[PDB]
Order: structure tokens, then C-alpha cells, then sequence
């Protein structure tokens, strides 16, 4: 009988935040925050704008859905389960949704459903391409935060082993 | 803050309307949060589907006013009605019935 | 007496060209080159879409430049060391001002000015943080054939550790 | 092809003008290529520098067209001109001179 698993490796994703000069320069201002490369993705490190997604925008449905820049980095911020009672889509779904959709990573907050967690690294669908990282607790309560409040960030995950 | 819905976070809007509400996806800046409506915006049409009612973006080509995805009940000004769809003329076989913009057979 | 310098890592760079398909989906297709990173910036991974600059451009001489989206991939063909007798900047200055415009990295063609690679491994000013590169032969001619003929491209530089 | 340059590059257009024209950054896409022209198009000013006469872009607040970076020569429309700068009305101290758009002392 099967043991415990290999832990996950630690996605570090640095929020970018900036600002441009008259003359176009931009300075740049960093927090960095933590989470975890899930077996969903790849662990591979990735960088795009950042780009919040409702959990319930991102399905098959509503089919004429816009069009965002390619290579965008995906942030959705998961609910308690019962707040969606027939998903359109499992989490992995809404994953490959986005990536379909041209996300270059996708972040979860999964605080408030960790089941999120153990669904995204059962490992039996085809893994994406992309990174596909979970975050929770203080990391995840400042990247919504950031999302709340500033006008752009841009999101560079990286893996170092 | 959270008009309209029977349940609602902070970070998301709302995650589920009021029964009769339509469910509405606003994008501002970065974000993208749920709003619960008596009626979708301009430039969208509603959707009671299954489990809830949505708004969705008119994409039919020539529109002012969609009724579904593939039904057109207000063609722009100056475009044809013919089955749901708008043109600039009405297609062989069709023409305008009287002085309106609806194509109709004839001429 | 110093000895032979430290081979340079590999930088391994994916360039995506990508189109919108039926539904709002993003179909891709990936090229993948190699060039290495120099001493001038970090060895890291980092992604953005790829933005062409013509190398007698970069300058602090031109004062109010246009406003560029934040996170670029600059993409800098040198050209034979002849053909700019004063330079208005060194190439780790050009990178630098890459950088200060938005670069969220840098690629150097330098098939046509070998030196500039000598130049970019120096090592004697401080690293920009972020990855400057350079690329040659086979490589350097696909990364230019994409930047002349395609619409868009988006490039991952990838550190594999 | 190449018009204008003494030196020319299939990757980044003209790299030197021949010496009467105006180094110009044409931005296409992904592209940023050099040409060579007489003069600056709209929106641009010319500049004669040590090394080379290029053009850069006009951003001073309500100008029609540059001189220099930072001296407008046509202002907008109802806008005076004022020691190269462009504004709503005259600044106190100085006046329109007569049916003009210049303030003057």
C-alpha cells in the first residue's frame, strides 16, 4: 500500500508593482510571497500581467467569453465549496480553462476550500503546461489585497530548487 | 458591496444572486467581480439558465441588441432583420416590408 | 594568474507565437533557441512579450521616450562595431536603459559584434537583476525571422537549473 | 528597400543617414526599424546632434509642432503661445499682442 507523498515544491512569486516617469521610465516595487507548485501544471517558473477571474466566469458556458492579451497569469480566489453547488468545471477544469484561454500560470487561493488542494495534485488528468500554484493564509491575503487595490502588478512566479 | 446576492465574499462580489437577479461579471482594473442586476448592461443579453440566470456579451455582428448568442432583436441603424441576424442589405429573395427594416420575401 | 573563465549557463528561450482560434481560445506554437546569460544581469527565468529595439535607440541622450507597457522582452540586434563609431552608451548600458524603460529582460543578437559578448561578461559593474542575454548563429537567426515576420511572440527564458 | 542611408541593415533598417537627413525610429509591431527622411514627420521635431540629426517625438501640452523638446512654435487652438510653452490664456505679466496668439510685454 501507497505512503505519503513527496511535498510539494515551494512556488516563490514576486508581485511586481510599478510606476512610469513623464520621461517613461518605470520604478518597480517587489513583495514577495510563497505558495506551492501543484501537480496540475508543470513546475516551471512563469511571468505575466496579472489578471483576477470570478471561479464562475471560467467555464465551458457563456461561450462568447472576451479576449485578453496572451500570456496573462491567472488569479482565482476559491470559495467554500457550497457556494457553487453544480461547478461547470472541477478546479483542474477551470485551470486548463484558463490556460485555453491564454493564462501563462494560474494562482488558486485556496484558503477557504483546501480540499482544492488534494483534488489538484491527484495527478490522474493530463498535467498542463503551465504552472499551476496554490496559495493561502497571509500570501494569499496579501496577493487578493494587492488585486483589491492597485491598478496593475505583474506576477513572476519562480521556481529554485 | 454585495447588492442583489445571497452570497458574497470581499475578494469575488457575488457568487449567487437574488433569485430573480441576473449575474453579472464586472471587470475593473485587475479585478473581476459578481453583480446580481434586474438587467444585464448594454451590450449584453440576459441567459435564465439552469441553476441561474447570467449576463452574456452581444457578439452578433451589426447588433445594437441581442436577444440570445444567435438572435438579434435591434439591428445598428441602418442594417436589415432577417432571421436574427443584421444586414446591410436584405439577401436574395427578401426585401424591406414597407418603410421598416425587416426583411421580408418579395422583390 | 587567472585562469579560463567559468562557462556561461544556457538561457533557454521559448518564443511563442500564438492566435485566437474559434471561441476565444489562444492556439500556440513554440520555438525553442539557446543563447546564454551574461554577467551584466541575473541568471533567471523571465517572460514577456518581445518588443524589437533598434540598438542606436537606446540612450539617456533622447530624453522623453514612449511609454511602453511594463515587462518587455527587448530584442537588440547589434550591428558591426563600425557602423556606431561614439556609441551614445555601452551594451551594458543599453541594457540598463532597456531595463529602465520596462525590459523585464534583454536578448542580444550579437552574431555581427562577437566583442560585445567579452563586454557583457566583464563583470565589473553591479548585475542588472534582471537576465541579459546573447544569442548567436542558427538561433539569433530564428528569434530575428519571428521579430521581422509575425505579428506578435511572447519569449519564456528559462534558467533550468 | 533602404532609402536614405549610407548604411542599411535587413534587421534594423538604416543605421546611418547620408548626412542631410533625419534619422527617424519607425516602431511596427514587434519591429523597430530606422529610415532616413528630409524632414520630421507630424508630431516630430528634428534635431542636429553632435553625431547625427534624428527626430523625436513632440510632448509639450497643447503644441501643433515642436521645435525642440522644449519650445512649441505652433500652439493648438486657443491656446497662447508663451516662452515656448502653450497655454489657456496668457500668464500675468504678459498680454496677446494685438489679433495673435503670442503673449508679449
Amino acid at each position: 500500500e501507497t505512503g505519503e507523498s513527496l511535498a510539494k515544491e515551494t512556488a516563490f512569486v514576486e508581485v511586481v508593482l510599478f510606476e512610469s516617469s513623464p520621461n517613461g521610465d518605470y520604478k518597480t516595487h517587489t513583495t514577495e510571497l510563497q505558495g506551492r507548485f501543484s501537480r496540475a501544471g508543470a513546475t516551471i517558473s512563469a511571468e505575466g500581467e496579472i489578471v483576477q477571474m470570478h471561479p464562475l466566469g471560467l467555464c465551458n458556458n457563456n461561450d462568447e467569453e472576451d479576449l485578453y492579451e496572451y500570456g496573462w497569469v491567472g488569479v482565482v480566489k476559491l470559495e467554500q465549496p457550497e457556494m457553487d453547488p453544480k461547478p461547470c468545471l472541477t478546479v483542474l477544469g477551470k485551470a486548463k480553462r484558463a490556460v485555453q484561454r491564454g493564462a501563462t500560470a494560474v494562482i488558486f487561493d485556496v484558503s477557504d476550500n483546501p480540499d482544492a488542494v488534494e483534488q489538484l495534485n491527484q495527478g490522474l488528468e493530463d498535467p498542463l503546461k503551465r504552472p499551476v500554484v496554490y496559495m493561502k493564509g497571509m500570501d494569499a491575503i496579501k496577493l487578493m489585497n494587492i488585486v483589491n487595490k492597485q491598478k496593475g502588478a505583474r506576477a513572476r512566479i519562480q521556481h529554485r530548487p | 458591496i454585495c447588492k442583489g446576492c445571497l452570497s458574497c465574499s470581499k475578494d469575488n462580489g457575488c457568487l449567487r444572486c437574488q433569485p430573480k437577479l441576473f449575474f453579472y461579471l464586472r471587470r475593473e482594473g485587475m479585478r473581476q467581480y459578481g453583480e446580481c442586476l434586474q438587467s444585464c448592461p448594454p451590450g449584453y443579453y440576459g441567459v435564465r439558465g439552469p441553476d441561474m440566470n447570467r449576463c452574456s456579451r452581444c457578439r452578433i455582428e451589426n447588433c445594437d441588441s441581442c436577444f440570445s448568442r444567435d438572435f438579434c432583436i435591434k439591428c445598428k441603424s441602418g442594417f436589415y432583420s432577417h432571421k436574427g441576424q443584421c444586414f446591410e442589405e436584405c439577401p436574395e429573395g427578401f426585401a424591406p416590408l414597407d418603410d421598416t427594416m425587416v426583411c421580408v420575401d418579395g422583390t
